Formats: C-alpha cells, structure tokens, sequence
C-alpha cells in the first residue's frame, strides 16, 4: 500500500498515470522506496530534501 | 518494541551500505561495529524476553495484591 | 606480531594432531619426512583424476538420460526424489536469473530513451559510472 | 523452557534431524538475503526516482 | 555442548565407583550407530537423513531462495 | 493584535529532557547492585536468593525509565 | 552395470544450460536497448540538423537578397 | 495570524540534554565498582561471583546509557 | 506562512550540556577510590587486586565520558 | 524563506555550562580525601599507600576536570 | 539428433576403455556394480581431504617463512629457483593490475570533472553503459 | 621433518596480499573521484542558485516597486 501511495503520488496522482509507465519504470520506483526504507533515519536527507539549485521537479510540478 | 525496530533499522542499514567495508583498508572498523551490533542484537533479546515474563509476573502480583490485602484469615482449634 | 604467529602456529599444531584419520596422518608423516606438500599433491591428484574421469562423465550423462527416457526413474518417484527435484528447480531459477543479469550486464533493465526516467540518467553524479 | 532435545554438536550435524534441517534452511535464507539486498540497492545502474521530491512520506505525516 | 541456547543434556552418573570399576565394557554388543561413543558428540556415526544430502547443501538452498526472492522481480516485472 | 506562532524544533528539547530521567534509573539500579555485593559478602548464604530480589528492584526501577523514553518517542517522532 | 542412484551429470547439464539460457536473455534485452538509443541519437541529430537549417533560412531572410 | 517556524539548531540543545543521562550512568557503574571492593575486602574468597554481579550490573547500567545515547545521536541527525 | 531560521551559536549551548555528564563521570572516579581506601585499609593482603579492579571501575566510567566527550565535540565544530 | 542568524553571546553561556562539570569533579576529589582520613584513622600504618592512591585518584579526576576546562576556554576565545 | 549421441557416447567408451590406469579403471568397475558416480565421490574425497589439511597449509606457512626468514633459502639457491621467483612475481603483477581494475570496477581510470573528456561521457549513445 | 623443497603457502599467501593491494588501490581512486564530482555538483547547484537570484533581482527591477 505505502508503494503504491509512493508510485501514484510521485508519477501523476492517479492510478492511470502509474499505469502509463512501463514495468521497468515501475521497478525502478518500488526499488528507490526500498532504498528509502532502509535508508530510515540513519542516511542522507537528499532522498526527500530538494538541496537548492536542483533542476529536478518540484512539489508543485502536476499542480 | 520501539527499541528494537530503530536498532534493527540501524542494523540493517549499516549491513547493507557499510559491507563492502570488508574488502576495504578500513575492514577492521566495520568489524568491530558489526561484532557490537551482534552483542546489542543478542542483549535486547535476552532483555525483552526477560521482561516481559517479569511484567506478567507484576501484573498478577498486583491484583493478588489487593485480594490479600482484604483477607482474614482464621486459626483452626 | 610474533607472540600472535607462534600462538596461531601452536593452535593449528594442536588442531592437526588432535584429529584420529588415520590416512590424513600417514600422508602428513610422509610429506613431512620427504619435506613436500600434502595439500598440493592432494590438489593434483584430485585435477589428475578428474582429467581422467571426462569420458566417464560423459558416459554416465547419456546412460542418465536414457535411464530418465526410459522411464523407469519415474516407476520409483519417491519423496526423496522429490526433494531434490525441487532444489534442482530452485538452483535452474537462480541460475537463470544471475545469467540474465550477467547477460544485460546490469541488475536492473536498461531505460529506453522514450521513457520519463532517462533524467536520472543524465542527472549522475558521477557520469563515469 | 528448554530442557532437552536434539542439539547438532557442528554445522555438519544439522542434516541429522529433519527439524534442524529446516532451520538451517532458513538460516541460509535469513543470511543470504543480506547479500543480495547489498547487490541490488548498491547497483551502479540503480538510479534515484527523478521525481523523489515531488512527494514524500515526511510531508505527509507533518 | 551448547548451539546457540540449546544445550545438550547430559545423564547423571548413578553407579558409585566401586560398582563402575567393575563393569565390563563390550562394544560389540553396541549398535553401529553408537560406537566409540563421545559425550562431546554423540552423533558424529549417526546417519542422515536423506542421503547425500549436506548441511551446507540446505543453507546454500535457503540462500538462493533468498536470491529469487529478491531478484525475481528485476527479471520478470510486472506492472501495477 | 493576534498572532500565532508554531515552533516546530521544540521537540528535541523536549526529548532530551526526558532522558534526563535515565540519570536516576541508571544510578539507581547500580545502587542496588552495589548493595547486592556489599550483602552478599555479608550473607553469601542467600546469594541466589539475594540475586533474585536485586533483579526483581532493577525491573521496577528499569519499568519508570521507559516511561520517560516513551515520551522522548512521542515526541521526537511527532 | 546397475541404473543410477544419482542424476548429477544431467543436472550439472542443465544448470549449464539454465545458465546460458539467461545469459541469451539478458543478451537481447541489452541490444534491443541499444539499438532503440542509437535510433534516438540518429533523431537527435537530425532535429538538430532541421533546427540549423531553419536558423540559416531566418538568417538569410534577413540577409534579404 | 497562522506563522509556522522552523528552528534549526535546536537539535544540538536537546542532544547535549540527553547527554547529561549519562552522568548517572557513570555514576552508578562507579558506585557499584566501589561496594564491590569493599564485598571484596570484607569476604576476599568471593573474587569472583562478585565480580560477575557487578559485570552485569555494568551492563545493565551500560544499557540504559545506550538508550539515551541513541536519542543523543539520532536528534544530531534530524 | 513558512519560515526557516538558522541560529549559529547554538552549536555553543549543545557542546557545554554535553561537558556536564563529565561531572557524573568525575565524581564516580572519586568514589571508586573513595572505597579503594577503605578495602586496602580493611584487608592490605588485597591490595592488588582491589587496584586492578579499581582500574577496570575508571576505565569504564571513563568510557561514559568519552562518548559523552565525543558529542561535545562533534557540536563545537559543527 | 531562509534566515541565517548569528548570535554572537552564546558563546558564554556554552562556556559557563562546562564550568558546571567541575562541580562533581571537586565534589569527587573531597570524597576521596574523606574516605582517606578514615583509611588512614583505621589502618596508619599504611598511609604512604594510601596517599599514593588518593594522589591517583585526584590526578584521574583532574584529567576529567580539564577536559571540561578545555572545551569552556575554545568556547570562550572562539 | 540420436545418431551423433550414439557416436559421442561410443567415442567416449573407447576412451575410456583405453586408458591402462589400474586405480582409475577399478574404481569405474566399483561405481558402475553400485550405481554411483566416481566424479562426484573423487570431488567429496578431495575437498573433505582439503577441509582436513586446512590446519596443515598453516603449518607449513609457518615453516616455510622461518625457512625464508632464517636465510637458509638463499644459502642454496639456484637456478630453478630464480625462475620460480621470476614466476612468482609475474603472478603478484597481474594479480595487483587486475585487483586495481576491479577495485575501481572499471578498466579505464574514472574521468575527472574538470578534465575536456567529460564531453564523451555526455555524449555516450547509450546512458544506461 | 625435512626442510621444505616447495613454498607453494606463502606464494598463494603473497598473491592473496598483492590482490587486496590492488583492490585497495583502485578503492582509493574512485573514492577520490566520487568526491571530487560530489564537489562540482554542488558547486553546479550553487551557481545555478547564483543565477536564478541574479535573474529575479533583474526582474526585480524591472518591477520598479
Ligand atoms: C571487469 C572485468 C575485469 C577482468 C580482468 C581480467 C580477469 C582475468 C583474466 C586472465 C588474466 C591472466 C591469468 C591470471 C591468473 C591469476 C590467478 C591464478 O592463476 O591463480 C593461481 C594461483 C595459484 O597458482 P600456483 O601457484 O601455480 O598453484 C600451485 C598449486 O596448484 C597449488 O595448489 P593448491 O592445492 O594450493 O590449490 C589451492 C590454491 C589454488 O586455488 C586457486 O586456484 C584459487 C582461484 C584461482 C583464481 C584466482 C583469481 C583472482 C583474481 C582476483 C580476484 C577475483 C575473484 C576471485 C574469487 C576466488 C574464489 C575462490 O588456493 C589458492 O591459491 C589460495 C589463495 C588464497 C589464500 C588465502 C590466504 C589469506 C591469508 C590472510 C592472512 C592475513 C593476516 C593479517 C595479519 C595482520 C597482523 C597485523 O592462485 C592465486 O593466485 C590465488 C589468488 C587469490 C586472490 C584473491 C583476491 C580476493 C580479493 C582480496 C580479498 C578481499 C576480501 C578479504 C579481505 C580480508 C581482509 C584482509
Ligand atoms: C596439442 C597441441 C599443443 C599446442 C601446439 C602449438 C600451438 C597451437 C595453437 C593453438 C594452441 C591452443 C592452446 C594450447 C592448449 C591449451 C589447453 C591445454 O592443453 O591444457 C591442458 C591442461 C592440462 O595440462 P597439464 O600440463 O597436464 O596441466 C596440469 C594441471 O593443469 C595442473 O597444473 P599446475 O600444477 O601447473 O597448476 C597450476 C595452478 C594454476 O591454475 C590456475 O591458475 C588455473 C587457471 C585459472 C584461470 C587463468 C586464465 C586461464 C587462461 C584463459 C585465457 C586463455 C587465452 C588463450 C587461449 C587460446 C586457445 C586457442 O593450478 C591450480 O592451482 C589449479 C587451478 C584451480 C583454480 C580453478 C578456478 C579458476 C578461476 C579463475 C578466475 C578468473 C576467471 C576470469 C574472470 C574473473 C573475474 C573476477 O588442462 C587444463 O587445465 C585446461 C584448463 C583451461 C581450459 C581452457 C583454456 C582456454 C582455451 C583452450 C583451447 C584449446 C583448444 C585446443 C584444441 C586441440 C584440438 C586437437
Ligand atoms: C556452528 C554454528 C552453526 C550455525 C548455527 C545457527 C546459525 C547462527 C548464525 C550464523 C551462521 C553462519 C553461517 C553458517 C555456517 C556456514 C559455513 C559452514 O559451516 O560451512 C561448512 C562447509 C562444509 O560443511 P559440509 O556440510 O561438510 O559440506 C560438505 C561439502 O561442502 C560438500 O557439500 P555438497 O556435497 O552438498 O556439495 C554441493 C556442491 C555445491 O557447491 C557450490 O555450489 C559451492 C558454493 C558456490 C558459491 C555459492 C554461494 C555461496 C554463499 C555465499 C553467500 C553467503 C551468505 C550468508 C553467509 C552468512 C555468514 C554469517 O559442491 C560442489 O560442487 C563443490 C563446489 C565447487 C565450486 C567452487 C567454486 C565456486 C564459485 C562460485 C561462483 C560465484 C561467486 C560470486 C560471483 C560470480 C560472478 C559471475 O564449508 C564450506 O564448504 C564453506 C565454503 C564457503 C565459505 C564461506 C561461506 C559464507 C560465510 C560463512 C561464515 C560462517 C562463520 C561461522 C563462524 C563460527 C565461529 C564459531
Ligand atoms: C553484476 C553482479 C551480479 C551478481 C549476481 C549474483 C552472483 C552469485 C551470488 C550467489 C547466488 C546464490 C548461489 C547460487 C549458486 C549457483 C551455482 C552453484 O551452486 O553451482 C553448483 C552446481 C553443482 O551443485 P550440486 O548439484 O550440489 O553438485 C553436486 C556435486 O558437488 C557435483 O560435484 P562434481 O564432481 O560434479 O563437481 C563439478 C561440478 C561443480 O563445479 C562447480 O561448482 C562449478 C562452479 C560453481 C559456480 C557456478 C556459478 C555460475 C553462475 C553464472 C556464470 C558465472 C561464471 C562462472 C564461471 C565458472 C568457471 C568454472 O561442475 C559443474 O557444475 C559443471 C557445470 C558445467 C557443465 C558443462 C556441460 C556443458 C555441455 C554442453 C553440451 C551442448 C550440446 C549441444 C548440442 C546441440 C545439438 C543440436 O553447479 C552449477 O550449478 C554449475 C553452473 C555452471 C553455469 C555456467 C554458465 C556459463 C555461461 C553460459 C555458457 C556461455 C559460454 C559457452 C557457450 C557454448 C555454446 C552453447
Ligand atoms: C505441458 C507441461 C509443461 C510444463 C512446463 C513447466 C515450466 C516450469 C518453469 C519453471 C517454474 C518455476 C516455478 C518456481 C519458482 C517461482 C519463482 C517466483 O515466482 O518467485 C517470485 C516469488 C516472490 O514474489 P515477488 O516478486 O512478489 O516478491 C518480491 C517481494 N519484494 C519486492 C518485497 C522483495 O519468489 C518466492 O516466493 C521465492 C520463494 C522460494 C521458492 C523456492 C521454494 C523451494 C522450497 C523451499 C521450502 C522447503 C524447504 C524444506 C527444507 C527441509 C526439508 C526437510
Ligand atoms: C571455444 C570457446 C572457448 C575458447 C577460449 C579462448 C580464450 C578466450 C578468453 C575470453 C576471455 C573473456 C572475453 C571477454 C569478451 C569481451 C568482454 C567485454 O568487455 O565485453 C563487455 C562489453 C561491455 O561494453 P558495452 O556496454 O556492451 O559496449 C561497449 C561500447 N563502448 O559488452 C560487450 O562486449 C557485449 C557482450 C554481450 C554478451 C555477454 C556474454 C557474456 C555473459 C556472461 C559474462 C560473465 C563474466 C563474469 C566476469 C566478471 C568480471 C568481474
Ligand atoms: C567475514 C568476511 C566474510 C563474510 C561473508 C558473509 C557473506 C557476505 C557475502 C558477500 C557477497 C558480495 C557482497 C557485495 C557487496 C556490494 C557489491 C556491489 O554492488 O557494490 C558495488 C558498487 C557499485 O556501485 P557504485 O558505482 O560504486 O555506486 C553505486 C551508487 N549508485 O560499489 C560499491 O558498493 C563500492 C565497492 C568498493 C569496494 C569493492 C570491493 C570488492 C572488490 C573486488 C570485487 C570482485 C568481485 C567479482 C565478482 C564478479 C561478478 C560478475
């Protein structure tokens, strides 16, 4: 459930949208939240943390 | 419980990203962290298990306690 | 640095007199008398047979795959047959899988150009790898 | 309340007894997943979602 | 012997030493199983299981059940 | 006028307050162990008997000082 | 000349083959990857290309002989 | 008016408080390693079940030290 | 509205809370001698190894304040 | 929005916080010279010993105490 | 598909007819009368015997550095002995270059950022290699 | 026990070294080339910043408040 949560937030907001990606798309993010998860509290805050100048999208980026 | 899932957390974090340490100059730093993460491992163990035997025990204890605290007892004659 | 090496040396004395074989004992003695390597001999021998041992091998892979043909290995299915079946199958998935990866040279799939992912691909650290 | 029982003097003993057997089973499970995690989530091809700070799990409980 | 917590359990001796001196030990009485018989490893003769097959052999089964487990997955993906 | 204002990093403080509650626990536990030696040369008749009450007072003392962690936990993970 | 109490030979053929099997996978997923890219890369330039042709086109309008 | 802040350096306060968690951990080990000389003075035969008692009696109170020493390490990193 | 403050002498206050657990340290030095004394007084015989003990008493009191030392410094120059 | 503040007077008030540390470390120096006037009362024979070890004590104490010393004067003059 | 099996398997009977080696042809003889393998069982052989002398390698480790410590090995050294040497180092060489390669899990040195040949790695046809 | 003739232990023992060595090296080299393009990244976002503020500043301006 969290993954899913992850996969729909960050690739859209629906259901649909995940689904528009390919299997391998969808590996690759199911393995970053693993990556997160054992990451916890003990590693780098980049993961979550957008570090000022970062090109990458924004919270705001499907609104 | 709390305890237990942050340390196994830490635990696997550092088994995870820190192993290649091994075969690195630095081996023996990361072997004398996984050696005190085992002795933690096996002391929260053998804590928990302890404790909660013993907290039965008191939450028992408690309530005899009060049924004893009401009881008489007479002498046979 | 010395003490350590002349206690390590005592341990593995200790260790190999302790064990009663007499075949590993008598090779010892030998070897140490002619001032040679049981290991190393052991080592080619072991290469000397297999060497030796090809053909049979081949023999008893084409008398298995008949046997197997045939059907008389199943005739006398057991449980223990079973077993080992089931790690036979367990050892081809796990094989298959490390030659996949082996084969992409990659643990995961390659991002296709079309796909949304490829920013990752140009935002690496390190590009060199 | 451990008083008895088949107990492996060695690693080598653990076939001796189908119980221990299943134990060693998942022992090797429970210690080989370590490695296997180090291979895949320390991969030089595993990449970071681009999108990783569109949305995070510390803004939603906050 | 311990493995881990579990100890091996040990008979207590019941004969004093005059009646122990004089017991006649015949080995050849003794099952196969049991002969030379060493408290530190009572079972070193015993047979296994299943033949040929190791311990060794079960925990690398275990540890590539442990490999499919997480690679399967990179191999065979399927969407959500 | 009215304002309202909502510190966010307050709560570490809070949290490490709380652990200053194990400063007790663990001086007091190490008390009754420093009592167990000087009884059970005293008594060493009843040491295993001894050793079971010194356990029994170290959970009772050890039971308050996670009281005050799970605090620490709400609050540093709230 | 008894049957066989074992099957090693065999398995260790299999496993082989298994092996192989997986590599010819990963294989074709790797060229199929490299082929499409290359296709892409060829794209590129030639959008490129069109771009500079379209920006001389504009430059020469403005050179308006 | 609804203002949110964030303040940054408050993670190093709340470390330093749970650091004073173990100025009773230190003392209690040294409470426990004094009765035990005297245990040991008192009754010398028993050199080492005393000994034992106040091993354990370190690890405890070692422990209840670690407690707060992740709390310590862990607002350092958050 | 959103804000973010960054103290830089705070850093300061975590590094002097940290020193502070030395205290609980210091004294339990103190006290591990204070009935070193005594049990050498008591039974001379014992006087080495009542010392050994003691030694092996201040280490591991000293080991506290080391991880405590270890914060403190970690704050001051971060 | 981002706001880096630097205050400058913080840095006695992390200076102060480690002068506390050396209460214990006074206090555990008195105990020692306390239990040594009642191991020398008791056995005066051995009070070269004794004062031997009182002298050890105090020096083990008094690393302690410049420890916190050393981090009060860099959070002082830095 | 069934002809050419026949005829590996015959080539390799006759091979294995042919050799005169007395140990190697009873112990076929033995396995065959019981069914099993003789390559597996020289490979149990082998490495139990290994796991047998492991304490043994250590022991001559030993004696073999208070050999060359003690200088008695250069007191006759000859010929054949320099050439083993000159092996030996050969083998330390490779070994340390291909060491240096996988310990930077790259063949080539890894291109700095600062260096003009970052364009190649921007330019590379396929990111995911 | 006779001196020995080969001195197969130590050469295995001494290729075990010489590899590590060259793993240690080559561990050496691409952690220094982590950090060094650690280093240029950040300090790509940090001109990056420098840019985005010297355009808002512009824009800034152009506001005229
Ligand atoms: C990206 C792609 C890149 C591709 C690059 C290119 C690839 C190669 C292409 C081809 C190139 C040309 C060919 C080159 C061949 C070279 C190899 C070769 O021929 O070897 C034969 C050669 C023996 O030949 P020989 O002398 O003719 O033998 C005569 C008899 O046959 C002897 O018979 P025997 O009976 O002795 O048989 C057993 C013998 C033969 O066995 C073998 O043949 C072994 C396998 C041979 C191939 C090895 C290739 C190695 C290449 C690099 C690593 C790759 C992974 C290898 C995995 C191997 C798994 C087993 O076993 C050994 O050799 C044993 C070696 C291990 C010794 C372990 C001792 C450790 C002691 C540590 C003590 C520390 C104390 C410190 C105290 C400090 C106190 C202050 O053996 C070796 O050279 C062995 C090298 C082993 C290196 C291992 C390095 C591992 C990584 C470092 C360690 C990290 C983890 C642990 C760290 C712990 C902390 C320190
Ligand atoms: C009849 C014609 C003759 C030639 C005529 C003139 C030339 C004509 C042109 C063509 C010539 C072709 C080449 C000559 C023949 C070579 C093969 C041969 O005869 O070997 C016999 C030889 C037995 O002769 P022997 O004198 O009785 O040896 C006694 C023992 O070897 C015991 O020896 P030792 O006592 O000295 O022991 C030394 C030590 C030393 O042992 C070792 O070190 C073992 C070797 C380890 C691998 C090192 C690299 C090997 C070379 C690969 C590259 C070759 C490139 C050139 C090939 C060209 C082929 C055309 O051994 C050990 O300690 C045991 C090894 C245990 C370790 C096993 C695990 C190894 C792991 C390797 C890890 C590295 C993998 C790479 C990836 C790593 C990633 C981290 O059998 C073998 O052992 C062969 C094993 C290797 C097979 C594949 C070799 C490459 C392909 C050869 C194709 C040849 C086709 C011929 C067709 C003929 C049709 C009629
Ligand atoms: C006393 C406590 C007991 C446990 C208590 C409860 C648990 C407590 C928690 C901790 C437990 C630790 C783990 C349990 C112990 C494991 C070791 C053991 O006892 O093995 C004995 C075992 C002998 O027992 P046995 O029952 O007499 O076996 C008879 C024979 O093995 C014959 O067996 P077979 O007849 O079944 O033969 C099967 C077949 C099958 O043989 C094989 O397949 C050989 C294995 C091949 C490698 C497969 C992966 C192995 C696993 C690696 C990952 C392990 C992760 C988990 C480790 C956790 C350790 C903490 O064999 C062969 O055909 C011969 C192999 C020839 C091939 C050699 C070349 C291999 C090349 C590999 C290529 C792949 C490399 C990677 C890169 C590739 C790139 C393209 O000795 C070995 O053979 C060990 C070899 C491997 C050593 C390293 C293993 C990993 C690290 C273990 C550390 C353990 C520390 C213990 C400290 C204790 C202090 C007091
Ligand atoms: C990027 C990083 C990624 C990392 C990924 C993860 C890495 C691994 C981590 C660990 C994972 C968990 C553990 C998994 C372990 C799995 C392996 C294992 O345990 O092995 C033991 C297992 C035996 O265990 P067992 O059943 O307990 O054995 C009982 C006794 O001990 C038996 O004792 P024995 O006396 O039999 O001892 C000898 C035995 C044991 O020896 C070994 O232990 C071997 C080494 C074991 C490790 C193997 C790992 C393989 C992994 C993939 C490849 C990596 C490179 C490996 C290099 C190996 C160099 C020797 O030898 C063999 O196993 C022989 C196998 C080869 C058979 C060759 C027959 C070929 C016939 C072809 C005929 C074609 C006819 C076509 C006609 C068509 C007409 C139309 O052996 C195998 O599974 C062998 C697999 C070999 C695969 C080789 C694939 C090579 C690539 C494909 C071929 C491409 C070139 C040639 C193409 C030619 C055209 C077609
Ligand atoms: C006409 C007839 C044609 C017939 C054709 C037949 C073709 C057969 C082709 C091969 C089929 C293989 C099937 C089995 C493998 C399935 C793999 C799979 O689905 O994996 C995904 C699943 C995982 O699914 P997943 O991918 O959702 O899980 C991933 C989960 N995360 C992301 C969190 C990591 O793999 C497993 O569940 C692996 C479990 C182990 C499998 C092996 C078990 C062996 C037995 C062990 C227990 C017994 C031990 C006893 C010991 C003691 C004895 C005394
Ligand atoms: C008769 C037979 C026997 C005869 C023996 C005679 C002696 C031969 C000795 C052979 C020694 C090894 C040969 C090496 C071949 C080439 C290896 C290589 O470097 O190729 C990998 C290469 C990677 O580069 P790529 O990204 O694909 O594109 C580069 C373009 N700039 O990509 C490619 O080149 C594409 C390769 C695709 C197919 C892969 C096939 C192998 C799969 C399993 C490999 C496992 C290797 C494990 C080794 C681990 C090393 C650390
Ligand atoms: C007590 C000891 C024994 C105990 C045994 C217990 C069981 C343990 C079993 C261990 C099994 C293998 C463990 C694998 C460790 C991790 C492997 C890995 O994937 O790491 C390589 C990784 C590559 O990624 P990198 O580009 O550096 O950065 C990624 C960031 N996105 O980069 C890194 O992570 C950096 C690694 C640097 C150091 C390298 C050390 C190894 C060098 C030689 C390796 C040779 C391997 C050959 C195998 C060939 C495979 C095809």
């Amino acid at each position: 459930d969290h993954v899913e949560k992850a996969m729909i937030m960050r690739w859209g907001g629906t259901l649909e949208d995940v689904r528009k990606l390919s299997a391998k798309d969808q590996l690759r993010v199911r393995c970053f939240t693993d990556i997160e998860k054992l990451y916890s509290a003990y590693g780098p805050k980049d993961t979550y943390l957008q570090p000022p100048g970062d090109t990458l999208p924004g919270k705001d980026f499907y609104r | 419980h709390f305890l237990l899932l942050m340390f196994f957390d830490f635990f696997y974090f550092i088994f995870v990203f820190f192993f290649y340490g091994v075969f690195c100059y630095w081996f023996i730093l990361f072997i004398f962290v996984f050696c005190f993460c085992l002795l933690f491992y096996v002391f929260l163990y053998l804590l928990d298990l302890f404790a909660a035997i013993l907290q039965l025990f008191i939450f028992c204890n408690m309530i005899l306690q009060l049924i004893m605290d009401f009881l008489l007892f007479l002498l046979f004659v | 640095l010395c003490n350590a090496a002349s206690k390590v040396q005592a341990r593995s004395a200790k260790k190999l007199a302790a064990l009663t074989d007499a075949g590993i004992q008598k090779t010892i003695s030998e070897h140490n008398a002619n001032g040679t390597d049981a290991a190393v001999s052991s080592t080619k021998r072991y290469l000397a047979e297999q060497r030796q041992l090809f053909h049979y091998r081949v023999v008893r892979f084409f008398d298995e795959c008949h046997y197997i043909i045939s059907g008389e290995y199943f005739a006398q299915y057991t449980k223990v047959n079973l077993i080992w079946d089931l790690r036979f199958l367990t050892k081809l998935v796990v094989l298959f899988l490390i030659g996949t990866v082996l084969g992409r040279q990659s643990i995961f799939p390659p991002i296709d150009p079309d796909s949304p992912l490829v920013e990752a691909l140009v935002t690496k650290v390190n590009p060199n790898y | 309340m451990l008083l008895g029982g088949f107990v492996p003097r060695r690693f080598s003993q653990f076939n001796r007894d189908p119980c221990w057997m299943f134990f060693i089973f998942s022992v090797g499970f429970w210690l080989g997943e370590y490695p296997a995690m180090m291979i895949k989530y320390n991969a030089r091809d595993l990449v970071y979602d681009p999108h990783r700070y569109v949305w995070s799990h510390h803004d939603d409980h906050h | 012997y311990n493995m881990l917590v579990f100890r091996d359990p040990k008979r207590r001796p019941q004969l004093s030493e005059e009646e122990r001196a004089k017991v006649v030990v015949n080995q050849a009485e003794w099952p196969e199983e049991f002969k030379d018989f060493d408290p530190d490893d009572p079972y070193k003769n015993s047979p296994e299981i299943i033949k040929g097959m190791s311990s060794w052999n079960l925990f690398l089964w275990g540890v590539e059940c442990a490999f499919i487990y997480q690679f399967y997955e990179l191999v065979f993906p399927k969407s959500i | 006028s009215t304002v309202a204002i909502s510190v966010q990093g307050l709560h570490y403080v809070g949290t490490g307050l709380a652990a200053i509650a194990l400063a007790g626990v663990g001086l007091g536990i190490g008390t009754i162990f420093g009592n167990l030696l000087v009884a059970c040369a005293r008594q060493p008749n009843l040491t295993k008997m001894l050793f079971n009450y010194a356990i029994l007072g170290f959970a009772l003392t050890e039971a308050i000082g996670l009281f005050a962690l799970m605090l620490a936990f709400l609050m540093l993970f709230s | 000349k008894a049957a066989p109490k074992t099957l090693h030979q065999v398995r260790n053929v299999a496993y082989f083959f298994a092996a192989w099997l997986g590599v010819q996978k990963g294989y074709i997923e790797k060229s199929a990857n490299d082929r499409l890219w290359v296709e892409h890369q060829r794209k590129v330039r030639q959008q490129n290309v069109e771009r500079q042709q379209a920006l001389d086109s504009i430059k020469l309008m403005q050179q308006g002989v």
